[PDB]
């Protein structure tokens, strides 16, 4: 359980 | 009895290639093998003209060596000081459908014509201030495709009507007609001297004419196809040719036949204009390719490439100082071109 | 007719044409040759002049 | 071709007047124009210029703001508002017709004049003599002498020649040194080093009679020369 | 984890890289292929290109190293930006050339106005300054970030790019950015299409009324989960493993899209396939 | 650049003002290219609308056309056809009224569409003289089959929506020579010209109008190419 981030 | 005229004909044309095969003791190849190559070429565009609407056929050098005078299919003739890229005149033509155009010598009038069948001469030096038109010239069953100054008063022109006129400017009246082709006529070439000039045509023969005896002196037929183009060598003594089949040819009026043939297989597309350099050693012809080449005018190897073009070269005049190639093509700009170093 | 002139006239300037002085094409190849290296030295195109005569640079 | 000039008459100080200028013969739209001044008995002097399309206008600094120079290409008159004259200001104005390209004739036609009566940086031009005395089929040379090298990097010697012979506008003789516009050419000649210049006439005859101008048109501020009169 | 993303990513960048380049080159390498119509497809094919470069190699990257950021604060902004920038650019190339193949209902204004390059660089132009513009605004958010105290603190101390300021604001960025780049681009094509498909029926080509919608549809599919990946992370907590599926498929999606693009717009036309 | 050169350069960029004010015309008319033999109406449909070419000018719906007519130039077509390769049409004039000119107007038919500079040029077909055609069969003194033998065996294409009040016999001449001028049409060229026949008489107002929707057509498929769509 880890986090992606958005594609900002 | 037409026949035996015919046959008569016949005789002497057979006469003809026998004493042109009699003075074929050697070839220009076989002459030229030992001097040293040109080496690659490598002009670069110096200047580029973005005036024009539409797609240019003509261009012509002023003897000046710095003013051009360049043709579109819009309607305009534009004079271009090629040094600094302005456009010195904006002329609008009559007739939109302009093959041709010319610079007088003296730079006092620029000539044009096409489909009209008209030769316009434009003063380009009037008190007025505009250029004007100082006359019309209109006898032709044809169109015009190139006319060139004699004088500020002689113009030659050459029509698809077969034949080509000697033309006094004042009176605007043919002071002599040239009728020997069968096709329409291309181009023409005035000699240095002014006295002679060569004409191509459809009918695959470029002939020569006496300007003043009004007689065809010499006819050379040694094409395949159409001769677009037509350039004299500059001493008078030797003239190009360009022609649909992608081969130009260099005649000597001395000899009276071909002394060498510029053909590479890499080449299908026809030759649409042809001019040489100052010295002669080098002979520069448009192709539809897009093009332009450079060919050694003795040792028939292909010197350099002039590729600046994103269509068909059209026009390609040296300067009469040779230190300037003009190119014109469909995509409505011309190309200055001189050496690299 | 048209035809039978016209055939007099190709005939005329086929004669016209027969008799002229032709000369070898060795020499006139040599003319050539001669006028192309005696003025080689005056080619911008064949020997590029510098960057300073060079009108357009 | 006429350039024909109205206005003019008497004005009081600080008053405004407006000079107008018709031309008519020529293509009045193309050519750019120039309103030059010529003082009593003194030398011409540059007042304004316009270019064609309007798109460039430039005035003597003796002018700058106090007069403003405009066109109405499809009237085919020029003009000229002076906004407060002073007796300065008093002079002939001659309507002064310029086109510019390469082989072009700056300067080549000047209209009969406006007399208008009032109740540095810039290139020295000096004229060697006010006069020079000089009898029919003499050869003459007339010589000007600029503060600047005229001669500019593009080859050409942005140097004028005007004539003024009496009771007529100045005409132009040699527009750049050695290039003859309106020229007898067996007689008048010029040449110079970039920095004298000299016009020469091989055989002197009774037109010629008249007051010599040398004009520079290297910069802006256009100076004529004071000139030199021919008598005989 | 990390191995099927990462053959998926790498197929789609191959594949997507060899379409940009192969419009790219055939539009500069052919003179015929220089049309200021031909502008506008290679702007597509250079936003879709750097849309792959700056984000696919990066993202994969991140499949493997979240803690810690490569490329540094400075690279951070300057990756955000630039990402940001050619994913609006895509858009806005996609939208404008609805507009101007809407010339097919005012049949000659295109020759008229559109073969003079002066219009097409306007136009592509207006194009990439509105991507660089309002790419800022969401960009100046992100800012590399890590604050612990190390109490019994993990392993990894590193930081990572993310949002500095409060997450509703980026929702507000994240919301207005998907209505007027996606939602308005949508209506503006669908309603063009439509138009375009209805002035071609008028008669008396048929894979051209087809085609126009299957651009829409793509466009849809592909870029619905990018914005559909930015608003669920905006509103949202335990659910984070339904996150962790839409980011990967909607990575899928997307790049597809902008590999996608190439072969609907330039390769597949009948120019192009004359000069191969 | 001095005193001179400045205005020189002045003068160059009012020149170039004038060719962009000029190029927006120019760009905005369509230019026609007008054929067809003498015993054809080229100057019966001129006059409804340098002696070598005329230039008739005529504007449907604010669109202006130019009309080029080559006129007293030898027949020899191969060399000035060159100039016409950026034409938005060539307008072809036949006279329908049959006999052994019709199959000449077919050859030069063949060779206007053939031609490698013309590969891209649709043709505006008026197969003109309807009222002569109609007159001449329903007289039947010269029937089409004397010269043209297929006719005996052509029978009406039920596709081909008759006009109204034509009899089926002037129907049937009529399609036959439309069909005998776009057969050659078909026979080569991959699409990239089309043929666009029409029929026509000396009292048709209507050409125009149809020279309008056919360079609408064109122009729609140089769009269409031109932007990928096709």
């Amino acid at each position: 359980f880890f986090l992606f981030r958005p594609r900002n | 009895e037409l026949d035996q005229l015919r046959q008569e004909a016949e005789q002497l044309k057979n006469q003809i290639r026998d004493a042109r095969k009699a003075c074929a003791d050697a070839t220009l190849s076989q002459i030229t093998n030992n001097i040293d190559p040109v080496g690659r070429i490598q002009m670069r565009t110096r200047r580029t003209l973005r005036g024009h609407l539409a797609k240019i056929y003509a261009m012509h050098w002023g003897t000046d060596s710095r003013l051009l005078v360049s043709a579109s299919q819009d309607g305009k003739l534009i004079i271009w000081d090629s040094y600094t890229t302005n456009k010195v005149h904006a002329i609008p033509l009559r007739s939109s459908w302009v093959m041709t155009c010319a610079y007088a010598p003296s730079g006092n009038y620029v000539a044009c014509g096409g489909l009209d069948n008209i030769c316009s001469i434009y003063n380009l030096k009037t008190r007025e201030g505009n250029v004007r038109v100082s006359r019309e010239l209109a006898g032709h069953t044809g169109y015009l495709s190139c006319c060139r100054f004699l004088d500020d008063n002689q113009i030659v022109t050459s029509s698809g009507d077969t034949t080509c006129a000697l033309w006094d400017i004042e009176t605007g009246q043919q002071t002599t007609t040239f009728t020997g082709h069968t096709g329409d006529v291309m181009s023409l070439s005035l000699a240095p001297d002014t006295r002679l000039f060569v004409s191509g045509a459809c009918d695959a023969s470029a002939k020569l004419w006496d300007v003043r005896e009004g007689m065809c002196r010499q006819t050379f037929t040694g094409h395949e196809s159409d001769i677009n183009a037509i350039c004299f060598f500059p001493n008078g003594n030797a003239f190009a040719t360009g022609s649909d089949d992608a081969t130009c040819r260099l005649f000597d009026l001395r000899a009276d036949q071909e002394l060498m043939t510029y053909s590479h297989d890499n080449i299908i597309c026809g030759i649409t204009s042809v001019s040489f350099s100052k010295s002669g050693r080098l002979l520069l012809a448009g192709y539809d390719d897009f093009n332009c080449n450079v060919w050694d005018a003795l040792k028939a190897d292909r010197a350099g490439v002039l590729a600046g073009h994103d269509n068909r070269v059209s026009c390609l005049g040296v300067t009469d100082d040779g230190m300037a190639v003009a190119t014109g093509s469909w995509d409505s700009f011309l190309k200055i071109w001189n050496g690299s170093s | 007719t048209a035809s039978i002139a016209q055939a007099r006239k190709l005939v005329e300037q086929l004669k016209m044409e027969a008799n002229i002085d032709r000369i070898k094409v060795s020499k006139a190849a040599a003319d050539l040759m001669a006028y192309c290296e005696a003025h080689a030295k005056e080619d911008p195109l064949l020997t590029p002049v510098p960057a300073s005569e060079n009108p357009f640079r | 071709v006429q350039l024909v000039e109205s206005g003019g008459g008497l004005v009081q100080p600080g008053g405004s007047r407006k000079l107008s200028c018709s031309a008519s013969g020529f293509a009045f739209s193309s050519f750019g124009m120039h309103w030059v001044r010529q003082a009593p008995e003194k030398g011409l002097e540059w007042v304004a210029y316009i270019s064609s399309g309007s798109g460039t206008i430039y005035y003597a600094d003796t002018v700058k703001g106090r007069f403003t120079i405009s066109r109405d290409d499809p009237k085919n008159t020029l003009f000229l508002q002076m906004t407060s004259l002073r007796s300065e200001d008093t002079a002939m104005y001659y309507c002064v017709r310029s086109i510019y390209y390469y082989g072009s004739s700056p300067f080549d036609f000047w209209g009969q004049g406006t007399t208008l009566t009032v109740s540095s940086s810039d290139i020295v031009m000096t004229q060697a003599t006010s006069s020079v005395p000089v009898t029919p089929g003499e050869s003459v040379s007339i010589s000007c002498r600029s503060s600047k090298s005229l001669l500019h990097s593009n080859g050409n010697t942005y140097l004028y020649w005007f004539l003024q012979r009496p009771g007529q506008s100045p005409q132009l003789l040699i527009y750049r040194m050695s290039n003859l516009a309106s020229g007898v050419p067996d007689r008048f000649s010029g040449s110079g080093s970039g920095t004298a210049f000299t016009l020469t006439i091989s055989r002197l005859e009774a037109e010629d009679v008249g007051v010599y101008y040398c004009m520079q048109h290297l910069e802006y501020p256009l100076t004529f020369g004071a000139g030199t009169k021919l008598e005989l | 984890l990390f191995m099927p993303i990462c053959a998926t990513y790498l197929l789609i960048f191959v594949v997507g890289a060899v379409g940009n380049g192969l419009t790219c080159l055939v539009i500069l390498r052919h003179k015929a292929m220089r049309t200021p119509t031909n502008y506008y497809l290679f702007s597509l094919a250079v936003s879709d290109l750097l849309v792959l470069l700056v984000g696919l190699p990066l993202e994969l990257y991140e499949m493997w190293h979240n803690y810690p950021f490569l490329l540094g604060v400075g690279g951070c902004y300057f990756r955000t930006l630039l990402f940001e920038m050619v994913c609006l650019a895509s858009v806005l190339n996609v939208t404008a050339l609805s507009v101007e193949r809407y010339v097919a209902v005012v049949h000659p204004l295109q020759a008229r106005s559109m073969v003079t390059r002066a219009h097409v660089r306007r136009v592509l132009g207006a194009v990439w300054g509105l991507a660089m513009l309002c790419s800022l605004p969401n960009t100046s958010l992100h800012g590399i970030r890590q604050l612990h105290v190390p109490c019994r603190g993990p392993v990894p101390d590193s930081a990572v790019c993310m949002l500095v300021r409060p997450r509703a604001l980026y929702n507000m960025v994240v919301q207005t950015t998907a209505l007027l780049f996606f939602c308005l681009p949508m209506a503006i094509m669908s309603v063009l299409y439509l138009l375009i498909g209805l002035r071609l029926r008028r008669e008396r080509r048929r894979q051209v009324t087809k085609m126009l919608f299957v651009l829409v549809v793509v466009f849809g599919i592909c870029w619905a989960p990018f914005h559909a990946d930015r608003v669920m992370w905006s509103v949202v907590d335990g659910l984070h493993l339904a996150f962790q599926h839409v980011h990967v498929i909607s990575g899928i999606f997307f790049y597809l899209g902008s590999a996608a693009n190439p072969v609907l717009y330039s390769l597949m036309s009948s120019r192009f396939r004359e000069t191969f | 650049l001095s005193a001179e050169d400045k205005a020189a350069v002045e003068r160059s960029k009012m020149i170039e003002k004038q060719l962009q004010k000029d190029k927006q015309v120019y760009r905005r008319t369509l230019r026609l290219l007008l054929l067809g033999a003498d015993n054809s109406g080229k100057s019966t449909i001129v006059k409804q609308m340098t002696s070598g070419i005329f230039e008739t000018k005529f504007q449907v719906d604010k669109v202006n056309f130019h009309m080029f007519d080559v006129g007293a130039q030898r027949d020899e077509r191969r060399k000035w056809i060159q100039c016409f390769n950026d034409v938005t049409a060539i307008i072809f004039v036949v006279d329908s009224s049959d006999y052994n000119r019709l199959q000449e107007a077919l050859n030069d038919f063949k060779s206007i569409w053939n031609n490698r500079w013309l590969r891209t040029i649709s043709v505006i077909l008026f197969l003109n003289k309807q009222d002569l055609l109609a007159e001449k069969v329903l007289a039947g003194k010269s029937k089409i089959e004397d010269y043209f033998p297929e006719f005996a065996r052509y029978t009406t294409p039920e596709d081909a929506t008759p006009e109204p009040g034509e009899d089926p016999r002037v129907t049937r001449a009529k399609y036959f020579i439309r069909k005998e001028f776009v057969d050659i049409s078909t026979a080569s060229g991959d699409g990239r010209h089309i043929c666009y026949p029409h029929f026509t008489c000396s009292v048709d107002t209507e050409n125009a109008r149809r020279i309008f929707n056919d360079c609408k057509d064109i122009i729609l498929q140089m769009n269409l190419r031109e932007y990928n769509l096709v």
